[PDB]
RNA sequence: UUGACUGCGAGCGUGACGGCGCGAGCAGGUGCGAAAGCAGGUCAUAGUGAUCCGGUGGUUCUGAAUGGAAGGGCCAUCGC
RNA sequence: GUAGCGGCGAGCGAACGGGGAGCAGCCCAGAGCCUGAAUCAGUGUGUGUGUUAGUGGAAGCGUCUGGAAAGGCGCGCGAUACAGGGUGACAGCCCCGUACACAAAAAUGCACAUGCUGUGAGCUCGAUGAGUAGGGCGGGACACGUGGUAUCCUGUCUGAAUAUGGGGGGACCAUCCUCCAAGGCUAAAUACUCCUGACUGACCGAUAGUGAACCAGUACCGUGAGGGAAAGGCGAAAAGAACCCCGGCGAGGGGAGUGAAAAAGAACCUGAAACCGUGUACGUACAAGCAGUGGGAGCACAGCUGUGUGACUGCGUACCUUUUGUAUAAUGGGUCAGCGACUUAUAUUCUGUAGCAAGGUUAACCGAAUAGGGGAGCCGAAGGGAAACCGAGUCUUAACU
């Protein structure tokens, strides 16, 4: 019972380099480069899948900073003024707020200010 | 019930290990030999009794007894065992054509071993004392 | 083909009936007048192979 | 234990243990796969590099030339080398306890009776070594792939079936477990029962 | 004066193992002591070497047709 | 894998006895008798029966698809033949075969029958293997390494008795049992396959399988012995491309034509990958590093989504191996494709599973039998003791609490 292994190992070597496509040189061209290219590709998903979710809440946090310095307070107060006024939205929320709709931004501002004061 | 709708039992085909056969297999690269040293190798492994160099057990240990010749022409017999002879006297030669008892044995002994229900006739073999007593309470008796 | 015994373990183990081997101690071949009476007598019976040594003489008596 | 007879319609004692017993799986795949073994021939090999053709000459010296290090033109790594555990002729067949031959026949025929694939019929016969005759006889009984156990081997039965691909005579000695299975319906001769009881106690 | 005893030994210590160590008490026979008792070497811990082969003495074992014997075993002990 | 042998190490490893296959006994060391008688042999002739060429050998049409039918569908028929091969696709019925039945002028094998020649059986009376057995010395073979070592062989030196005798029975002696050396022949069961025929394969299918599917032990290499490749496939059929055109009366190409198909056109089935191009979209000439990944505009495109691209930006030093530890400036890999490493046999132990169960199971072999026979054996149901031996005990000890 001898077997060849042309018909598998082209299937696998396939699947490989079709997951290499837009990859630069060797390495969207040559199984053995390829191979090695799509498995790091791998590992920095699986940390990027981590590193998305830190880099979202900075960026929310940066803006939230902006638009609260806007309205007279810094971002730390602001949060803390919040927390005290039983607000729950979120910085992914806030962020959104402070863009698209900078009047109810202010009323949360507002919220916060007399939560502290 | 088909050629193609029979089944082994639950458990009775285990798949063999297959040694070097990649990652996932768990067995792959040094295929369970670990790294290096002799024991890795082709062919390699010490032989029995070898303990590295230190005088082995079997070496250490002193020899002793000898083997006696008339041992191997000697045989038991079981109370259980009476019953299978044809004719109700056990002898040597009837034990043999019974399968009892080898063929080159030249001696016998029968002992307490299982039970004895019909009376038989013992001719010519050693009974044990409490042989003598189950064979005698069976209705049986021993001609030296 | 058939495994062969080692013919020195089998004429220095012997196998007992629970499935252990019994052997001779060493230590009483020779310069006997300098050891105790008692030591000398403490090694005259046969002794039982230990947990760490059975492996090794099972290995080498296949047929006991 | 009894059955019913087709032609004759009457009834036929048969032992219960060889007949009514219930139907072992394991123990039937185990005679199957045996019996399936005992069909292979085994007849093959390859050669190991000590059995291919070439010499024992060292291809090139072991240091100095920059090359992977060479023994023998025959190594298994290289092509037109040994295989590197080539075949022998081998044997292939299995020990099949007497005891569990007989058990697997028990459950193979018990099962049979279960399914109707059993037929008993008091005689089974042609008059002539004819294909035809017999074609035209077991599609009267609206037979066409089956098993024909005879208690004697009619031989103008066993000329008339030889040309049938989905037929097959046997005689009650000669049965055997995967024929039992491997058929449609199995028709046997009151005579063949009588003997087949006998041949399983 | 010969307990530097003979047969044993509940139990325990210490070793990977081979081993090494402590031990009340039991049987036989002994010494010392009026007796209770104590004694299986020495205040204790070094003073040593496995197995194989061989030697010497003993032995209610074995003894290659049988009776013996040789040789083997077992117990004691020795040698390089 | 026992008894043994064995730096009692590594290892080596019987026999007795049992079950089977097969079976066969004879002659010389010598004359008489018998007579050419058993018997085989040689050489003829017959009769069967092989072999070496051969002969006959059943039964199908319609319609649909297709380049082509043997395919689909419908309705038939043969079969002691549905083994197999071929035929424009995968055919019981088209061809060659196959089952089955027949066949030899000539040569020849084998088995029987029978002429002839040679052959001496049978009976009687004898005879009964000497430089031999044995021994000393040195070696060797026996499972046995000289050991307490029997038996066998003999290079060397010796040397019996001879049937009232002699050999062997594992030192040796006695007794008993058993056999008769120093002369020879002998079928079968057993071993093997350069070679011939037939058939078979959970054997290979062109880097495999023979080194060799092919004009291969060739080309080629070597003074020589010797070493030793690569290399298969157009199509059903050559119908293998008339003729025209560019070109050097080229190569090569474009038409035409053949064909089911010529991106089947001979560098010919399929026609992967590396590698190299042409075209289109998007990006790219102020920009620093494993080249991705997360985020992400813009542009192009197809139905707000999809697809391609990816400015800018966070993070981010390949893989294997070896190591306490490797981005390591330690190892290995130019790339692709193909091949390339835990197997097989037997024994042994444990686990799972199945059968049977104080039993379980057969080996060789017989059997046409994967059946059935075959229980020779093996393992288990009893141990203790070095052993005799005793035995649910036994050993130790004078004896055990
Ligand atoms: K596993
Ligand atoms: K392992
Ligand atoms: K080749
Ligand atoms: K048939
Ligand atoms: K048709
Ligand atoms: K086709
Ligand atoms: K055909
Ligand atoms: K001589
Ligand atoms: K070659
Ligand atoms: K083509
Ligand atoms: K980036
Ligand atoms: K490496
Ligand atoms: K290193
Ligand atoms: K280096
Ligand atoms: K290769
Ligand atoms: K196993
Ligand atoms: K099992
Ligand atoms: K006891
Ligand atoms: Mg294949
Ligand atoms: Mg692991
Ligand atoms: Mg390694
Ligand atoms: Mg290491
Ligand atoms: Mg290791
Ligand atoms: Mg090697
Ligand atoms: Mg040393
Ligand atoms: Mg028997
Ligand atoms: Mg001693
Ligand atoms: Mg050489
Ligand atoms: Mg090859
Ligand atoms: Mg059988
Ligand atoms: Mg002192
Ligand atoms: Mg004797
Ligand atoms: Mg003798
Ligand atoms: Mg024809
Ligand atoms: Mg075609
Ligand atoms: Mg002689
Ligand atoms: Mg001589
Ligand atoms: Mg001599
Ligand atoms: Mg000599
Ligand atoms: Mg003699
Ligand atoms: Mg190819
Ligand atoms: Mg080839
Ligand atoms: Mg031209
Ligand atoms: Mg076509
Ligand atoms: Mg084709
Ligand atoms: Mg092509
Ligand atoms: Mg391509
Ligand atoms: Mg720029
Ligand atoms: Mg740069
Ligand atoms: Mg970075
Ligand atoms: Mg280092
Ligand atoms: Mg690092
Ligand atoms: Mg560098
Ligand atoms: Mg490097
Ligand atoms: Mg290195
Ligand atoms: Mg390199
Ligand atoms: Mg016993």
């Amino acid at each position: 019972a001898r077997v060849k292994r042309g018909v598998i190992a082209r299937a696998r070597h396939k699947k490989i380099l079709k997951q290499a496509k837009g990859y630069y040189g060797a390495r969207s061209r040559v199984y053995r480069v390829a191979f090695q290219a799509v498995i790091k590709a791998g590992q920095y998903a699986y940390r990027d899948r981590r590193q998305r979710k830190r880099q979202f809440r900075q960026l929310w946090i940066a803006r939230i900073n902006a638009a609260a310095r806007q309205n007279g307070i810094s971002y730390s107060k602001f949060i803390n003024g919040l927390k005290k006024a039983s607000v729950e939205i979120d910085r992914k929320i806030l962020a959104d707020i402070a863009v698209f709709d900078k009047v109810a931004f202010t009323a949360l501002v507002e919220k916060a200010k007399a939560a502290l004061a | 019930m088909r050629l193609n709708t029979l089944s082994p039992a639950e458990g009775s085909k285990k798949a063999g290990k297959r040694l070097g056969r990649g990652i996932g297999s768990g067995l792959g690269k040094t295929g369970g030999r670990g790294h290096k040293g002799q024991k890795s190798r082709s062919g390699g492994g010490v032989r029995r009794g070898f303990e590295g160099g230190q005088m082995p057990l079997y070496r250490r240990l002193p020899k002793f007894g000898f083997t006696s010749r008339k041992a191997a022409i000697t045989a038991e017999i079981r109370l259980s065992d009476l019953a299978k002879v044809e004719g109700g006297v056990v002898d040597l030669n009837t034990l043999k054509a019974a399968n009892i008892i080898g063929i080159q044995i030249e001696f016998a002994k029968v002992i307490l071993a299982g039970e004895v229900t019909t009376p038989v006739t013992v001719r010519g073999l050693r009974v044990t004392k409490g042989a003598r007593a189950a064979i005698e309470a069976a209705g049986g008796k021993i001609e030296e | 083909p058939k495994i062969k015994t080692v013919r020195g373990a089998a004429k220095r183990f012997k196998k007992t009936g629970k499935g252990g081997f019994k052997h001779k101690h060493a230590n009483l071949r020779h310069i006997l007048t300098k050891k105790a009476t008692k030591r000398k007598r403490h090694l005259r019976p046969k002794a039982m192979v230990s947990k760490g040594d059975l492996g090794l003489v099972i290995a080498c008596l296949p047929y006991a | 234990m009894e059955l019913v007879l087709k032609d004759a319609q009457s009834a036929l004692t048969v032992s219960e243990t060889t007949f009514g017993r219930d139907f072992n799986e394991a123990l039937v795949h185990q005679v199957v796969v045996a019996y399936a073994a005992g069909a292979r021939q085994g007849t093959r090999a390859q050669k190991t590099r000590a059995e291919v053709t070439g010499s024992g000459k060292k291809p090139w010296r072991q240091k100095g030339t920059g090359r992977a290090r060479s023994g023998s033109i025959k190594s298994p790594i290289w092509r037109s080398g040994g295989v590197t555990f080539a075949a022998r002729p081998q044997d292939h067949s299995q020990k099949v306890n007497k005891k569990m031959y007989r058990g697997a026949l028990k459950s193979i025929l018990s099962e049979l009776v279960r399914q109707d694939r059993l037929i008993v019929v008091e005689k089974f016969s042609v008059e002539a070594p004819k294909t035809k005759l017999l074609a035209q006889k077991l599609k009267d009984m609206a037979l066409e792939d089956v098993l024909i156990i005879t208690g004697e081997l009619d031989e103008n039965l066993f000329l008339a079936a030889r040309n049938l691909h989905k037929v097959d005579v046997r005689d009650a000695t000669g049965i055997d477990p995967v024929s039992l299975i491997a058929f449609d319906k199995v028709v046997m001769t009151a005579d063949a029962v009588k003997q087949v009881e006998e041949m399983l106690a």
